[PDB]
């Protein structure tokens, strides 16, 4: 038998033992047949795996840390391209795929039909190594060679609706760390403080300061401390501040002054909220605005005052 | 053919 | 005899009454209909009313005249369908909006559950879920599968939309009734203030952090939008701690305008001048100080910034 | 018994 030949067969041998160590978690066994020559040695049956597929595989996160530390190749292959991130993922194998990430496994590789690790976690419910997977960039919207999403693959609405949910949450995290204005504005174009009623152009913070129930003032603090726009106009150019002065709703109408509401803002009449207050006779709603620093003097496109719309009660506030 | 199975378990 | 020979003709009429009303035929449809035919049925096929056909044929000036003319909205082929559902399953945009302005169920559901929305969100028809849902049409009702409209789109930026629009009509909603609870419910879902699972941090820490020049624009952006000016990280870092120990004075500008609290403390009871008096960023620490940080603040350790500091610290600090 | 996907219509 020629020389080269039984040193290949030695070797082959020695390999299987090596794979034997990984799988196995034996540790001893492991660093007494590891060499340069075979840690990244494939077994010759079976998926082909290496080492770190198999520690992976059978959550032996020693074994990993070991394999990684003396040279183990975290972007090998096995036969059908599963790199070793793979097989963590589909065994839902937390602290493995952590280890694997932090060495640099690329949280999106492809088998040969297109499988990434998230395809493997969600498709067998593996919610917590999703989530790990997302906050490390993983996409769920990639298509396998099926046109399969891991958003497809998830089997429940709630694993679903997490995938999504984390995805957009990491990608405005991600953005924001790169200061990538575009994509910031790209991933907020869907919240809904903001939301319009198609018909009206009203918002939440106009139907706040106009309702009847008791925490009108509350809510409407919280709509603006989340970022509701408060002099955002309806259809009929009416802020807030108009909607709050016609109905005498005066709690809210100290909170939009608080945020910056434009006092002497302009309807499609011409009118500013003390127009509205004075024409529907709302005297400590006038008081009110004067002292917000409405002007009286404004004139209407109908040609009128807040004075010349009113009571006597509210011209003669409106004298002082 | 895709093998569902990856060297490993639970 | 004589009872038979007027249905007969009657029944002819119908056939062509209805091909009338398919078609777009106005001159022979008013010829032919009649208070005794307007909500016929066809013999064959689903058994459409001309007022069906019309719908789903997206023959506006017909379902405006069978509307005028006494046709019952509410008829229903042998499935159950509604001339809604024929209009929204086809996209045709005017013709629901008719038909919803003359009081059809936008909820009406056929044999199987199926609504207008689901028939809408099933064929693709974006502009016509938005006027469904705009109309009060609940994407949650479920058909005889426990399939949502929702669960009916065939593209993942159908249901996104669909979630937005939704979502947004239930917070106008909840904004009417001052529902305090839901309307903090729903606002805290929002991916503005959404937390790195582990480290808790927020799109704001992440911005104030960062390295590249836009992060003041884009922290202004993220303030305008709703972000919490003093959101907590695990270690209890708002952003303002984050960007007083890195010297990230632009960023700290646009914390101090949008209110940042220059006192708060982190687990250790540090507000940011120790984080900043720590680190020996003597600009910072001024710039701190003008924003009303507190210099005698005593941290858990027992120290003031001023007692972490180095020599130019201690002297920024008193002067 | 199975719903047929089709309703009386056609796409404009």
């Amino acid at each position: 038998a020629d020389p080269s030949a039984k040193a290949v067969l030695t070797g082959e041998y020695k390999k299987d033992e090596l794979l034997e160590a990984a799988r196995s978690g034996n540790e001893e066994k492991l660093m007494a047949l590891l060499t340069p020559l075979n840690v990244n040695c494939h077994a010759s049956d079976g998926r082909k795996s290496t080492p770190l597929h198999l520690a992976a595989g059978y959550n032996r996160v020693r074994i990993v840390q070991l394999l990684l530390q003396h040279g183990a190749d975290v972007h090998a292959k096995d036969k059908g391209g599963l790199v070793p991130l793979h097989n963590a993922c589909s065994y839902g194998h937390y602290e493995v795929t952590e280890l694997l990430l932090k060495h640099g496994a690329c949280v999106n590789a492809m088998d040969l039909w297109q499988f990434t690790p998230l395809h493997e976690a969600a498709s067998k419910n593996r919610v917590e190594v999703c989530s790990l997977l997302l906050s490390h960039g993983a996409d769920p919207t990639l298509v396998n060679c099926h046109g399969k999403s891991a958003v497809d693959m998830a089997p429940t609405p709630e694993l679903r609706e997490r995938l999504t949910y984390e995805f957009k949450g990491h990608s405005l995290l991600q953005a924001a760390r790169e200061a990538d204005l575009a994509k910031v504005k790209k991933t907020l174009a869907l919240e809904i403080i903001n939301f319009k009623q198609p018909q009206s152009h009203e918002t939440a913070l106009h139907c706040a300061v106009a309702s009847l129930h008791p925490k009108r003032k509350q809510v409407a603090e919280l709509l603006l401390r989340k970022g509701a726009n408060v002099n955002e106009k309806n259809k009929d150019f009416m802020t807030p501040l108009h909607v709050a002065a016609e109905r005498a709703h005066n709690d809210v109408m100290e909170v939009l002054h608080k945020h910056g509401a434009k006092m002497n803002a302009l309807d499609s009449l011409g009118q500013t909220a003390l127009h509205r207050a004075a024409l529907a006779g709302h005297l400590q709603t006038c008081r009110l605005l004067l002292s917000y620093g409405s002007d009286p003097s404004i004139i209407s496109l109908q040609g009128f005052t807040a004075a010349q719309m009113g009571n006597e009660a509210v011209q003669q506030i409106l004298s002082e | 053919a895709r093998e569902s199975s990856a060297d490993g378990a639970d």
